[PDB]
């Protein structure tokens, strides 16, 4: 049946080429021989035998079989290399996690500068990401590594969220010890920079806000290579962490250790004056220092910016493609 | 790691902008001409242009305006680089010695902002109170010109109008007033603001907003006698000043877009307008005085004077001389005369300045068999299209072959003693239902001619609607003699067929040498073309014969001969064709993991693919199996303009952001993963858009030439006309030269106090990185021009390494010899 | 979409183990011993109760597709617990599981691990994942016993006695094939049902529908009383056979 995963062989897919390498193994683009459906294959190598099957892959298998949303990427099946006959021990073949193939990734579109986003385009993109993020946050799962490198887009304007390698469950009643360096520094929440280690679902909201600003400027809002330089950049725009705006900032492990140059005032509305007023208010709330005062995913859906956006109108982003292939005289 | 060397053989020839002012002295009249990364100072005389000085900057000049603040004897100059480096410069001459003083310096880049669609706009107040900069949409930046602002500190004023087309400071206002055209969903409008330095904000402007032409392009600040502003559009010219409003819509301007304006009469009675077809107009302001004595504008009139070059910027040089700043063709000095000649023109060309224009493609050919390469370049566009033959005659000798149409690709067929050139010309839908060419050109002046009769796409479905006056491109293949450079044959391609690729080669066991062209059928509705042809021609006995045609489902962006087989890229696909004994192309193997396979290069059985967004992929043809194999891909997102293979392990790429990078196989076979990872070992900001990489060197080879430390030679052409050479170094020589750069950086004075490292840093909007693996030949070759005290200061504590001696002290004379050997490569 | 992980009692006469000559008593006892091995090993390592159960469910499901004569139960058990730790985010190094397994197994029993214990376990992970069809997410009676108990209002001590006694019954049902016969929701209800009978409590009185003799219907729909009795009978059989008696 369709449910008996791990038996069907990778022979059934015709490989087109390699499209990435991260977390555990390389990602390949393939076409199903039987159906002709494009798929993406994550090779999962257990040959290391230090800890066997990668736990990053285990999380992505466990969560993505539970999660069903148009804004979350689908795992169609898992398929295997031709296995050694009668030799289960000798067998070192790898598994392939079969995903739906998405046309592009947001980073490459912004990096090549080949993508222009209008206000309406930005709405559809964010509305789907939130629809996905809300669905996940409602199921008590946290993505914990939101990045432009893993927001995926089809030419139709359909967005899906993808890298669930670090995703884990969140219990409100029983806060659990967690891993502090969870979201990448450019999209890291202030709370994690200061050692929170007990994160809320808000951490994923902060990243999406950074993306929101990144959709209007086409540049990540906060870019740094050091955990304290990031805090400085965030502090200049969002204001320096202080007990007045963040009552429980003192409880954080590295609040005294990590201090910004000054006690900067909040300038977000001024520096983003060019953003529309409806998005600017959304950014102000998503980029709130205190996680308890930071808006939720649903609240972003209930904003003047996103509530009345319609799924029927895809509003695909514009790609010049051939037009700009040749230099414009 | 990889080590490479980049040198500029020919400096940029295109003109980015021009202003005229009293920079050197109030007594002198000066024309300041700007070419990318270069500043040229001249003193204008009625006899001609005399160059006083030529300066180099560590930045692309974006804004350049001349201003004389009260208390200065001479005008000062503001310059803003594309990297947002700003500086104020002042002329200083002591006898024979000339220096340019950097009075103020600062980087105006903001942490958060959206680059404007129209780009950076820079203007200066008539009273020189402030410098206006619109670096980002929705923000207006003000640099106040106070004596104490030596760092050019500035503040931003929130601007409601997000999409601004153009802006200028106005004359005759009680407070500094900006007038600008902006665009919102309701059309385009003209609006005014007053800037309050005390309040650091806008105040209500002197006169109300007016709705203007949908394609309003340029804003003109008219001088004190009239006041107000003029707005130039596609079909109409309008004057605005409070209650006054005049609009003239002559039919002559509608034919071609006007993109430049310059003031002829200082009081504003005359302005010069130029258009993309090269016509030069004059906007005349007809004065009507009232008994009160108030001078008012009566009407506007436009008069055609003649033809000039397509001007990005114009300048009137007093007397009657006008400098035409051209980015697409040769710039010019022209005098506007009072009497027309017998042809009806008031314009007669005086001086002509060579501009290699946009170099779309180029090939290196040894025409005279003298062991020396000649670079024949596809240069210019439209009427300025030309073939330029360049040799290292010591100065560079450049011969020009006028084409009067746009050249696209060039290839050389020695067997036929001729060049094959792809060209496109602009015709316009006429009343006959067909199209008519604006002027005769190479494709219409060929000795013999032919037109494709292919029936492949003839059926189609139904013809798309055509409106009179619309432009269309007509593509041709030109056969041009290598000695006379006369158009021997012109083959016109099918209607709505765009030619993109051209090769000359033998295939398979076929002894005939063919011209092969790859085309795409472009329909306006198609985002990406889905029809194309690979056509095989044979040039024999003065006639071009259609030998075979292959129908493809896309655009044949690039083709290259691959060991007797034809390698072609059709959209996302890279394909290998075999040439059968029946003289027909036959597919062999394909690769489909690309977005748009724009560029192809081959060495042996290895193929290098450049992609619109996925950077460079190294492919391999496996002959045992008859199919392609992916060797290694660059996984960093880069938008390619051209690629080249330096050696079996190093591959060179050019980015649309004016950056160059080198990728090498990770040469570590531990994991298949590492081999598949191409690693960007070299990053370098060139400052130029590289359209074509071509192996070869123009230097004379007598077989006696001392073997230079540099090995290999890749020439590249750019859109601003610059020609450069990329060559490799040994690790020992790179370190020696790199250590020397760091010593030169502290010694040589930079204009604008711009750090050299920042200028050459790989820069994209999202990421900024330091240069690596590249030696700036220009910085090194300047060692021979610095004074002796500086030379000895540079060589202090210098040790050669990895050579015959592990540590060797360097003398100033030793390096002079070394650098002089490096100057022999170009 | 998702696989079916529940069989009928009658089907357990046709497991691979049965058809290779193993009799019903032997397989059943081996399942208790194997489950208990997983339970004891993980308890020594301080593992969450869900982690123990997940490993036990993998183990029980495994031997619906393979024979005990070809796969040593304790190696399989150790492998199940190893995987379960990663799935439930309570990971342990394989070497520590082997260390604990050796502590609790005699020399004969540890012989199943062969010359290289770690290898025999790590190798099996491949087979385990394919066998359970990569359906790693598992629900257990524990969460439903609490979710349902929270909706009971009344004497705090009487309800807490019900919960613990039922909780004990859940732990004991892990040694049986009930995990393979009935969804966890039914199990949670069944143990509540059993504890109620033993404590002489009338659970309906604590529900929102005190005059609804069928309190289970508001928790688990389409549950005949019959099902609950079959489950109760099997749990009580384990207590009657052993020396231990009902917790009470
Ligand atoms: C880690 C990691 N996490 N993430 C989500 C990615 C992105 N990589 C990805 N990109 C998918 N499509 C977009 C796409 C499509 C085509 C090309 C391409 C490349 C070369 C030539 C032509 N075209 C590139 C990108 C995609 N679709 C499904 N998956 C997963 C769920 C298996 C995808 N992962 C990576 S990273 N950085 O390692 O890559």
């Amino acid at each position: 049946t369709e449910s008996d995963w791990g038996k069907r062989c990778v022979d059934k897919f015709d490989i087109i080429g390699i499209i990435g390498e991260g977390t555990y193994g390389q990602v390949y683009k393939a076409k199903d021989k039987d159906t002709g459906e494009l798929v993406a294959l994550k090779k999962v190598r257990l040959d290391n035998e230090k800890e066997g099957f990668p736990i990053t892959a285990i999380r992505e298998i466990k969560i993505l079989r539970q999660l069903i949303h148009r804004s979350v990427v689908n795992m169609k099946e898992i398929v295997t290399d031709k296995q050694d006959a009668l030799d289960f021990k000798k067998d070192k073949g790898a598994f392939y996690l079969v995903f739906e193939y998405m046309d592009h990734d947001l980073m490459g579109l912004l990096e090549s500068g080949l993508v222009h986003f209008s206000e309406d385009h930005i709405k559809s993109f964010m509305k789907q990401l939130m629809e996905g993020l809300e669905y996940c946050h409602k199921k008590n799962f946290l993505h914990r590594d939101i990045k432009c490198s893993n927001i995926l887009l089809n030419n139709s304007g359909q967005i899906k969220l993808a890298d669930f390698g670090l995703a884990r469950l969140y219990n409100s009643e029983e806060s659990r010890p967690y891993t502090n360096k969870v979201i990448t520094l450019w999209y890291r929440p202030p709370e994690l920079l200061l050692g929170e280690e007990r994160y809320t679902p808000a951490i994923d909201v902060w990243s999406c806000g950074c993306i929101l600003g990144e959709l209007f400027t086409k540049k990540p809002i906060f870019q740094a290579n050091l955990e304290l330089a990031q805090l400085e950049l965030i502090s200049r725009l969002c204001g320096s962490p202080c007990p007045a705006v963040w009552p429980d900032v003192i409880r954080l492990p590295y609040f005294n250790t990590m201090k910004p140059k000054k006690q900067y005032r909040r300038r977000l509305r001024e520096e983003f004056s060019f953003i529309p007023s409806a998005a600017l208010d959304l950014l102000d709330h998503m980029l709130t220092l205190d996680p308890s005062k930071r808006c939720t995913a649903e609240q972003t859906l209930q904003s003047d910016f996103l509530k009345d956006v319609e799924l029927s109108k895809m509003a695909p982003p514009d790609l010049p493609h051939w037009q700009d292939c040749h230099e414009l005289w | 790691m990889s080590y490479n060397y980049v040198v500029t053989a020919q400096k940029p020839t295109a003109v980015n902008g021009c202003v005229t002012g009293h920079f050197t002295s109030a007594e002198d009249l000066n024309l300041l001409i700007a070419k990318n990364t270069r500043l040229e100072i001249y003193v204008v005389t009625a006899e001609g242009l005399r160059p006083v000085k030529e300066v180099g900057m560590y930045g692309k000049i974006a804004v350049m305006e001349l201003f004389r603040p009260k208390g200065e004897s001479k005008d000062l100059l503001f310059i803003l680089t594309a990297k947002y480096n700003a500086c104020i410069l002042e002329y200083k001459q002591s006898g024979e010695s000339i220096d340019i003083i950097t009075r103020a310096h600062g980087n105006v880049q903001d942490r958060i902002g959206r680059p404007s669609e129209t780009g950076i706009i820079g203007i200066i107040d008539p009273e020189c109170r402030m410098i206006g900069l619109r670096l980002y949409d929705g923000l207006f930046k003000v640099i106040p010109l106070d004596r104490d602002n030596k760092e050019l500190k500035a503040f931003n004023i929130r601007l409601e109008e997000l999409h601004v087309i153009d802006v200028k400071f106005l004359y005759g206002c009680q407070a500094p007033t900006i007038c600008f055209v902006y665009q919102d969903p309701q059309g385009r409008h003209v609006k005014t603001y007053e800037v309050s330095l005390r309040e650091k904000e806008f105040n209500k402007g002197p006169w109300k907003q007016e709705n203007v032409e949908a394609e309003a392009s340029m804003v003109i600040a008219v001088p004190e006698p009239f006041g107000g502003a003029i707005i130039i559009g596609q079909e109409s010219i309008t004057y605005h000043n409070g209650d006054k409003y005049l609009a003239i819509a002559p039919p002559i301007i509608k034919q071609s877009t006007i993109v430049c304006h310059n003031r002829v009469d200082p009081n504003g009675s005359r302005y010069l307008l130029g258009d993309m077809e090269g016509r030069l107009f004059m906007l005349l302001l007809e004065k009507e005085e009232q008994m009160d004595g108030t001078v008012t504008l009566k009407d506007l009139r436009v008069e055609l004077l003649g033809e000039t070059s397509i001007a990005e910027c114009l300048t009137y040089l007093d007397n009657g001389v006008v400098f035409v700043g051209s980015r697409l063709g040769d710039s010019q000095l022209v005098k506007l005369n009072v009497d027309s000649n017998e042809q009806g023109s008031y314009v007669v060309a005086m001086e002509t300045f060579t501009n290699l224009g946009p170099i779309v493609d180029m090939c290196v050919v040894d025409l005279e068999r003298q062991g020396q390469g000649q670079l024949v370049t596809c240069s210019g566009a439209f009427k300025e299209g030309s073939l330029r033959i360049i040799r290292n005659g010591q100065k560079l000798h450049i011969r020009t072959v006028p084409l009067y149409e746009s050249p696209r690709k060039i290839c050389y067929q020695e067997v036929s003693q001729c060049f094959g050139v792809l060209s496109s010309r602009i015709e316009v839908q006429d009343t006959s239902g067909g199209t008519t060419a604006l002027r005769p050109s190479a494709s219409t002046q060929a000795l013999s001619s032919s037109v494709s009769s292919s029936k492949l796409f003839s059926s189609s479905t139904a013809p798309h609607e055509t409106s009179f006056g619309e432009e269309v491109e007509v593509h041709n293949l030109l056969i041009i003699d290598q000695h006379t450079f006369e158009v021997l044959h012109a083959h016109q391609f099918l209607q709505n067929e765009y030619a993109l690729s051209l090769v000359s080669c033998k295939l398979g066991k076929d002894p005939n040498t063919y011209f092969i062209v790859g085309t795409a059928m472009v329909y306006p509705e198609e985002a990406e073309p889905k029809q194309g042809r690979i056509v095989v021609f044979q040039y024999s006995d003065g006639k071009l014969q259609t030998v075979a045609e292959k129908e493809v489902k896309g655009a044949v962006y690039s083709m290259v001969e691959f060991n007797g087989k034809l390698l072609a890229s059709i959209n996302s696909t890279v394909r290998l064709y075999e040439w059968t004994t029946e003289k027909e192309l036959r597919t062999e193997c394909n690769h489909y993991n690309n977005i748009m396979a724009l560029y192809l290069k081959t060495k042996g059985d290895f193929i290098l693919v450049g992609d619109l967004m996925r950077s460079v992929l190294l492919l391999a043809y496996k002959p045992m199996e008859g199919n392609f194999e992916e060797i290694a891909r660059d996984f960093n997102p880069n938008w390619m303009s051209a690629v080249e293979i330096l050696d079996d392990d190093n591959f060179l790429g050019a980015e649309n952001a004016f950056n160059l990078f080198v990728c090498q196989k990770d040469s570590a076979a531990t994991t298949d993963e590492e081999r598949q990872h191409l690693q960007e070992v070299g990053l370098f900001h060139l400052g130029e858009f590289v359209n074509v990489f071509c192996h070869g060197s123009l230097v004379m080879q007598n077989l006696g030439e001392t073997s230079t430390p540099t090995q290999g030679s890749v020439l590249f052409g750019t859109v601003n006309g610059m020609i450069g050479l990329v060559t490799s170094l040994s690790e020992s020589w790179y370190n020696l030269l790199l250590d020397m750069q760091n010593r030169l950086n502290k010694v040589i004075k930079s204009v604008g106090k711009i750090e050299h490292s920042f200028w050459r840093s790989f820069h994209t909007e999202r990421k900024t990185e330091p240069a690596t693996g590249f030696i700036d030949g220009d910085l090194i070759e300047s060692f021979l021009d610095i004074s002796r005290p500086k030379m000895q200061e540079v060589v202090a504590n210098l040790q050669y390494d990895d050579g015959s001696g592990m540590k060797r002290e360097a003398t100033a004379d030793d390096l002079i010899k070394v650098v002089e050997e490096l100057t022999r490569i170009h | 979409t998702k696989p079916c992980w529940y069989w009928d009692k009658k089907d357990l006469a046709h497991t691979p183990s049965q058809l290779e000559g193993l009799d019903p008593a032997t397989e059943a006892r081996y399942r208790r011993e194997g489950a208990r091995f997983i339970f004891d090993v993980g308890t020594r390592l301080g593992l969450h109760y869900d982690t123990l159960a997940t490993g036990i469910i993998y183990f029980h499901r495994f031997y619906m597709f393979h024979s005990f004569k070809q796969f040593p139960r304790y190696v399989t058990g150790a492998c199940c617990l190893f995987l379960a730790g990663k799935v439930e985010e309570t990971p342990k190094k394989c070497k520590d599981i082997i260390k604990t397994a050796r502590s609790l197994l005699n020399d004969v029993q540890f012989g199943q691990f062969g010359d290289d214990p770690k290898e025999e376990v790590m190798v099996l992970e491949r087979i385990l994942l394919q066998t359970i069809k990569f359906d790693l997410q598992v629900e257990h009676p524990y969460q439903f016993l609490l979710k349902y108990a929270k909706q009971l209002k009344g004497d705090k001590n009487k309800i807490q006695k019900l919960v613990q006694m039922a909780w004990t019954f859940v732990n004991d049902s892990l040694c049986t094939t009930l995990s393979l016969q009935w969804e966890p929701e039914i199990i949670a209800v069944a143990v509540m049902y059993l504890a109620g009978r033993l404590c002489k409590f009338e659970i309906q009185e604590w529900t929102s529908k005190p005059m609804y003799r069928r309190w289970w219907e508001q928790f688990v729909q389409d549950v005949p009383v019959d099902v609950l009795e079959d489950i109760c009978h099997q749990i009580l059989d384990l207590y009657s056979q052993g020396k231990q008696q009902m917790p009470h």
